[PDB]
């Protein structure tokens, strides 16, 4: 029965895929460029903070053992 | 948040971990 | 080449007619004949028309009622149009 | 019926249609001080009208 | 785009890119009218003005090869 | 917890009577950032420091080093919410956000669990003899520093999910994440180098090289996946067409999913490991985390380079594992704890938003989305779930999993950061 029944439920399942992935915003150089450019601002900021930080400060830190 | 009526101010919260950091970072590494 | 569909119609009244009637609603060129409409739609979407209605409105635009047959699909078409 | 309305006659009292539409707001700020919403505003009861 | 990409092309590709014009036309003002995200005059514009040009160019050639 | 006297016993954090400024918002974040990576250089007191503890699957998913004071790291709020989004999101009990009972409730349970996971996983970890210690006074001594540090983070987390930018869970992920890979790159073994100066050699770069492009795979894929939105008219200006979108965030019902599902691996691959060496193993035989065939080899997570990718059936499972757990907690995530079909209904009714063409009832916008949902629901969670693990099998730099996190968390924080780094030119202040 089952076997049967998961087979009925695909075939309606992926035809509401399809239309959602139409109404899914196409990407395109524009859209990337302007994802992309934020983006890896945010990281650098967070990623720099913490070289200077741990990196310095662990030289200092371990060899006062 | 909750209904719990105890609440405390984040300057405290703020303020224990800038000691355990102190403390452990003394404690160990010199042993002061 | 035929070709006199501006667009489709998106409207609630446009879901009824997708899901139920199986029946395309469309925006036309304002004088027209029902025979360009139904030849432009056999060969644009790639659909065999069944039938067509159309009324004049009193917007300035003509407005298109598409039936198709049942081997072809209302949903399926709609979907394409005026997505990205 | 209210006789009648032939094809053309559809498309000129669509025109009619749009003009009783108050001005919209990008207008104004584009023009940089204003523009009064002026008289092109149709009524039903009180409109009598040459052709 | 330019006029010179126009009058390169033979005339078989001239009517296979006309057909495609029209289409993306078309689902542009379906965009258009269900609303969009952010507004553009870009896609509707230089759409019917490529088309302005492909058939202008075709035309002209038309006349002088009849 | 779930009855009212015990909740009330549990102390919070209190709500904002303070300004929430960009500076301000800033000020508690960075300092919360700061701690973390500072408490990550020191190292426990037990008249020997610099000792870590022995895993190859616990600290990726943490974010945080191991053998320092936040060995725990995340560990706890993760474990604790899988169980949350297990239950409440099965239905097998009621409880699910809506009402400030309902709501005030799965916060006080969840609350909770994360001290009562502190101390479990710190005593779990020394009992097992994973520092080597296994003697009574240093193991207490041990247990302390571990759990006590925890604790302390689950109240910065508190500060930094009403105060600071952004949720607590996120930052410290990105924090850390961020971090392996600018000091991977960039530091004194810096990655940069290495690829730099074997180009300039003249012999090949198929070592140096390989974890940067790791990195880009990622970045690129969750960058497209971020243009992806699904966009739902608004109200008409008093002009026509509908201007204005209301979006909805593809990967988020399946972000902090796949965060709980790795976090599933780990426990896995962790009590396996414990229990043969503690007790017997009845999970799968783990020694140095994983096997060479069975079900202990396709249960284990491989960041950074891979070549057991190279049995074909380690990679089938593994993929279908992953894809199938995030399905899971994706659907229940639908259910319990945002996102929900229920919240977005009065919502935007209330506002009274349209659709062009009619559709200014509520029943007909309703319906839409509620039918949308399951769908891109399943869809997201089925696209992560491979995106990660073969992210993780090419080889990538904080791994796969970690990148992909990182991308996504940052860059809506960084969109709720802008509109804040804004609104501070103008008199108005700022809190979005």
């Amino acid at each position: 029965t089952d076997f049967n029944q998961k087979i009925e439920q695909l075939k309606e399942f992926i035809e509401e895929c399809r239309r959602v992935w139409l109404v899914l915003k196409k990407p395109t150089k524009d859209e990337y460029l302007a994802v992309a450019k934020v983006t890896a601002l945010g990281i650098s900021l967070l990623g720099i903070i913490g070289y200077i930080i741990h990196v310095p400060a662990t030289y200092i830190k371990g060899i006062l053992k | 948040e909750t209904f719990s009526k105890i609440r405390v101010k984040p300057e405290h919260v703020i303020g224990v971990t800038v000691a355990f950091v102190i403390i452990e970072a003394i404690l160990t590494y010199g042993r002061f | 080449p035929y070709k006199v569909i501006i667009r489709p119609v998106v409207t609630e009244k446009a879901i009824s007619l997708i899901e139920k009637e199986n029946k395309l609603t469309f925006i036309v060129d304002r004088r027209a004949t029902k025979q360009d409409i139904k030849r432009a739609v056999e060969e644009i979407f790639n659909v065999k028309v069944e039938k067509v209605n159309t009324l004049i409105t009193p917007r300035g635009e003509k407005k298109a009622y598409v039936k198709l047959k049942p081997e072809y699909s209302a949903s399926e078409v709609a979907a394409r149009l005026g997505l990205f | 019926m209210a006789r009648n309305k032939p094809l053309a006659k559809k498309l000129r009292l669509a025109k009619a249609l749009k003009q009783n539409r108050r001005v919209p707001v990008w207008v104004i700020v584009k023009t940089n001080r204003r523009v009064l919403t002026h008289p092109k505003r149709r009524y039903w009861r009180r409109t009598k009208l040459k052709e | 785009m330019k006029p010179s990409e126009i009058r390169e092309m033979s005339i078989e590709e001239i009517d296979a890119k006309i057909r495609e014009l029209r289409l993306q036309l078309a689902k542009e003002r379906g965009l258009l009218t269900m609303g969009t995200s952010l507004e553009n005059p870009m896609v509707i514009r230089n759409l019917r003005r490529d088309i302005a040009r492909l058939l202008t160019i075709k035309k002209e050639k038309l006349r002088e090869r009849e | 917890k779930k009855l009212i006297p015990i909740l009330e016993k549990i102390p919070e954090v209190e709500l904002p009577v303070k300004e929430i400024t960009f500076k301000e918002k800033l000020k508690w974040t960075g300092i919360v950032l700061v701690l973390y990576f500072i408490m990550g250089c020191i190292d426990v007191y037990t008249a020997g420091a610099q000792i870590p503890a022995i895993f190859e699957f616990w600290q990726t998913i943490t974010a945080s080093r191991i053998g320092t004071l936040i060995t725990l790291g995340i560990g706890p709020i993760v474990t604790a919410g899988i169980i949350m989004q297990l239950l409440v999101g099965s239905g097998i009990i009621q409880m699910d956000l809506s009402i400030p009972e309902n709501r005030a409730l799965f916060q006080g349970c969840q609350k909770l669990l994360s001290i009562i996971m502190c101390f479990v996983e710190a005593v779990l970890f020394v009992g097992a003899g994973a520092f080597g210690i296994l003697t009574p006074l240093l193991a207490f001594l041990v247990i302390i520093q571990i759990a006590f540090g925890s604790i302390i983070l689950i109240y910065l987390d508190e500060i930094v999910s009403k105060y600071g930018i952004g949720s607590g869970i996120g930052l410290f992920i990105a924090a850390g994440v961020s971090q392996t890979i600018f000091v991977g790159a960039l530091g004194p073994e810096g990655y940069l180098w290495k690829f730099l100066n074997s180009l300039i050699q003249g012999v090949p770069n198929i070592e140096y090289i390989a974890p940067i492009i790791g990195t880009i795979i990622v970045f690129l894929m969750v960058v497209y996946a971020e243009c992806m939105r699904v966009e739902i008219p608004l109200a008409h200006g008093r002009i026509k067409g509908a201007v204005g979108k209301y979006p909805i965030k593809f990967v988020y019902v399946s972000n902090i999913p796949v965060i709980l599902a790795a976090a599933l691996f780990a426990n896995i691959q962790l009590w396996g490991l414990a229990l043969y060496r503690m007790g017997i193993p009845i999970l799968g035989h783990y020694e140095g985390g994983r096997a060479v065939d069975g079900i202990a080899y396709y249960l284990s997570t491989p960041y950074g380079l891979s070549s057991v990718i190279s049995d074909p059936i380690h990679a089938i499972v593994y993929m279908i594992a992953m894809i199938i757990t995030c399905v899971m907690f994706g659907i229940f995530w639908v259910e319990t704890t945002g996102l929900d079909p229920k919240s977005m209904a009065k919502r935007i009714g209330s506002l009274g938003m349209a659709i062009k063409g009619f559709r200014k009832s509520e029943k007909a916008i309703e319906h839409r989305l509620k039918r949308y949902i399951p769908p891109l629901t399943v869809m997201s969670s089925a696209f992560v779930g491979f995106l990660a693990t073969i992210a993780n099998f090419i080889g990538a730099l904080g791994g796969g999993t970690g990148v992909l996190l990182t991308v996504s968390i940052v860059y809506r924080m960084y969109e709720q950061l802008l509109r804040e780094k804004v609104s501070e030119l103008h008199p108005a202040i700022a809190k979005l």
